């Protein structure tokens, strides 16, 4: 998996083939019941939404 | 304008900074970090080689005993075996039968291989920062390194920078630490005069040039069998050889923020971790007075297609009818959308498109272009790729970010809430007044 | 066997301790610091010598004028007079007069001086502390230095000889430091780069090879006098001028607790504070039995004069009966009085004579005589010397301090004098007995 700040791997003497977690997120939509507290699952995930 | 920002310690993000300076023309500008560069303090402690099991020639007194000859040397060892028996070509070495005596010593000394080839015991605290930049400045990608510490003041093309110093002063390095040829390690090496026998780090001198060499090799002589001559001794546990099997985790990549190092001296290169303030400094003479600058009209500012990311995350057409011709800037005020271009032309009735990023899915923006300040509002798209190599940080928000309705969901639900104090309030003044008007 | 001792940080003053193993006669052994210098971990910041004003031969444009280049110089400085009249040995150097103009130049460098005469601010670090050691093993000095730290095992003439932590943390240093060729000075200068003309960093430059020397002097330049081929330029005090004949009190002076400062490296030495350790393990080659000593029995201690002073305190007579001929040790179990005497050849059933060495009022006191016990008393008396040149930690004390017989005075006086609150105490249950006097 990618934390927030990304993962570098390295391979050999070769190149460290850096990543940075491309925040993607799409499993969500408006609808008729509420699907933005969805967007706040994707987007922080387990905290900002106890709070609701 | 003087100018004292701080831009997040990022290499490679280029930081579009704003200078409307007082009734002139505005001016974006871009900076890009490009070298990190932190040395602690060169405090060279001791050193660490191979050494020299060196044993001497053996002494074999015959038909008589010798005795023990005292001499000064680092794990000086020395026995005379009684009752041996020598050989050569033609049968035996000695015409003595049973008395031959042979004295026998070694010891310890530093190893010739220590010429280039060496681990260095060497301490280190605060480091002297100093750090690339590039400046692009209408068309000129000026650069410089300067002292990452507040110290060192630099004017290129009189354009004045005190850069530094570092926010966050954090150190990869801890005081004790080995070196190796390309490498260093964060690892008690045992004090001077005071070394563990066998460890990597018994065999100690104080430079590289120095001889002078503190070591517990253990060599405990034993006695040659019978007949046969040589010099068999307890076995010397050599250091060096494994000192390198401990290479392993190299703080090349046990490094937090993405740190790099680089030895002799030793660098910790591009940290990603903090900020940095500068001060910027130019004359006036770019500037002329805001009517001077070309007066935009007509304003107008559209996002026909947005997918906020971290790639080019959304366009957006401006329409204006401006006053006159002029090379004049283009700064958005909304922070998550960053302007790629940071200064444009206009001539008068015009369009133009320009491209940013954001994260934010219902977009807002506002921009500065060079006369007035224009509102857009957008739905943008959560991206839908997945590798992304290169970081952005402009289209990072924080906790709390707008939604598309919900904001009206929540004064829906957090909306009529007091209406139930409300009515409490009604019974508490009916309470009052008719436990009050009958007493 | 194993012998640990905390003896005090002191230079100069020698310790006895009562080494015995368990089984054997004691033996009293003497120690003694010599220096503890500390040797601070430095790193140059930048360096400051004397500048050198450097001019061109101007250039004398007669009948016109020719603009100067403008070149990059630490503190280029140029000027094209007007109307200027050159002469020379035949009246006036030009047949053209009015129009004659003249371009002058001036720039500063360094001089000649910093190849061996300059100053340098130093960034001063942590301190590496190192110590000097001189024992008497048994009527044999042996002398050796080491680190002060707990670090340092050295081992010659089966001394193990390991310090203990340099108790204190202290160092006479800030990081801001300055040298100059025979001195310190702990102030802070001007970084490099952010100098001050006319005081330290008046002109600043890393290294001697480092060339860049910024500079500060506004040498701003004048019309000459009336036809004086020349150039005059303004005010520019310095630093070399006026504070090396100001800095005044080094650090040599300035010393908290003694300490000492010394060059080539420099060094913080002789300000012995705290309490050192040091380990020291002894085999079994020095203890001998205590029947190879004589029982010394019948032992009383008389003390014809006791003075308490630093100096040679008092003299006592022991007399004792040693059962035969034999060396053994006298320890007096206190450390506040000192027998100038450690190893004592005694002989029979006699009287030996010693001295000691206590300010104790009344040193009343027992002595470990080589695994025998006298009690000794001495009435001393004020001191009657008044300055004495070397420090007595010998005859210090704490603050828990014995009289004469004034604490027997208390004992007068606090047999207790509140026994009549006793008294008091004693009628509480007669009048208690009163209220109980019905019931
Ligand atoms: C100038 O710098 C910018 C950003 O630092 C870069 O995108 C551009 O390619 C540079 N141009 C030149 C000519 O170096
Ligand atoms: C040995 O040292 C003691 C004190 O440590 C000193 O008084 C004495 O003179 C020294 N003797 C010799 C022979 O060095």
């Amino acid at each position: 998996t990618v934390p927030t700040e990304g993962l570098e791997v390295t391979w050999g003497n070769n190149e460290p083939y850096k990543y940075w977690p491309q925040l993607s997120t799409n499993g969500t939509a408006h609808g008729h019941p509420h699907e933005i507290i969805l967007y706040y699952y994707e987007l922080y995930p387990t905290m900002t939404v106890v709070v609701v | 304008y003087e100018h004292v920002t701080v831009i997040p310690n990022t290499v490679g993000v280029p930081y579009k900074t704003l200078v409307n300076r007082p009734g002139y023309s505005p001016m974006v500008l871009e900076m890009e970090l490009l070298s990190v560069t932190l040395e602690p303090t060169l405090s060279l402690d001791y050193i660490t080689c191979e050494y020299k099991t060196v044993i001497p020639s053996p002494y074999v007194k015959c038909c008589g005993t010798a005795e023990c000859k005292d001499k000064s040397l680092p794990d000086y060892s020395c026995k005379v075996f009684t009752g041996v028996y020598p050989f050569m070509w033609g049968g035996a070495y000695c015409f003595c039968d049973t008395e031959n005596t042979q004295l026998s010593e070694a010891h310890v000394e530093k190893s010739e291989s220590c010429k280039t080839e060496f681990a260095s015991a060497y301490r280190a605290h605060t480091a002297s920062a100093s750090a690339k930049l590039r400046v692009l400045y209408q068309g000129n990608n000026v650069t410089v390194s300067a002292y990452a510490n507040g110290d060192h003041a630099v004017t290129v093309k009189d354009a004045k920078f005190i850069v530094g110093p570092m926010s966050s002063a954090w150190t990869p390095f801890d005081n004790k630490i080995v070196v190796y040829k390309g490498d260093v390690y964060n690892m008690d090496y045992p004090p001077f005069g005071a070394g563990r026998p066998g460890q990597f780090g018994d065999i100690q001198s104080r430079t590289p040039e120095s001889e002078d060499v503190y070591a517990n090799t253990q060599l405990v002589l034993q006695r040659p069998s019978a007949g046969t001559v040589h010099v068999p001794y307890s076995q010397a546990p050599s250091g060096f050889k494994y000192w390198l099997k401990e290479r392993g985790a190299s703080l090349q990549h046990t490094a937090p923020f993405g740190c790099q190092i680089a030895t002799n001296p030793v660098r910790a290169m591009n940290c990603a971790v903090g900020n940095m303030p500068i001060s910027i400094d130019i004359p006036d003479a770019a500037f002329t007075r805001v009517v001077d600058a070309p007066s935009l009209t007509d304003m107008s500012c559209e996002v026909p297609a947005c997918t906020h990311s971290s790639d080019f995350g959304g366009v957006a057409i401006i329409k204006y009818a401006a006053s006159k011709k002029g090379k004049c800037a283009v700064h958005s005020m909304t922070n998550a959308v960053t302007i790629r271009e940071a200064e444009i032309e206009v001539e008068g009735n015009s369009q133009l498109q320009i491209s940013f990023s954001t994260a934010l899915a219902s977009a807002e923006f506002r921009v500065q272009v060079c006369s007035t300040q224009v509102h857009c509002a957008a739905e943008c798209h959560p991206p839908k790729d997945h590798i992304v190599n290169y970081p952005a940080s402009h289209t990072t928000l924080g906790v709390q970010d707008i939604s598309v309705t919900a904001m009206s969901w929540v004064q829906k639900i957090t909306g009529g809430v007091g209406l139930v104090v409300a009515v409490a309030a009604l019974i508490l003044i009916v309470v009052l007044c008719v436990s009050f008007s009958r007493h």
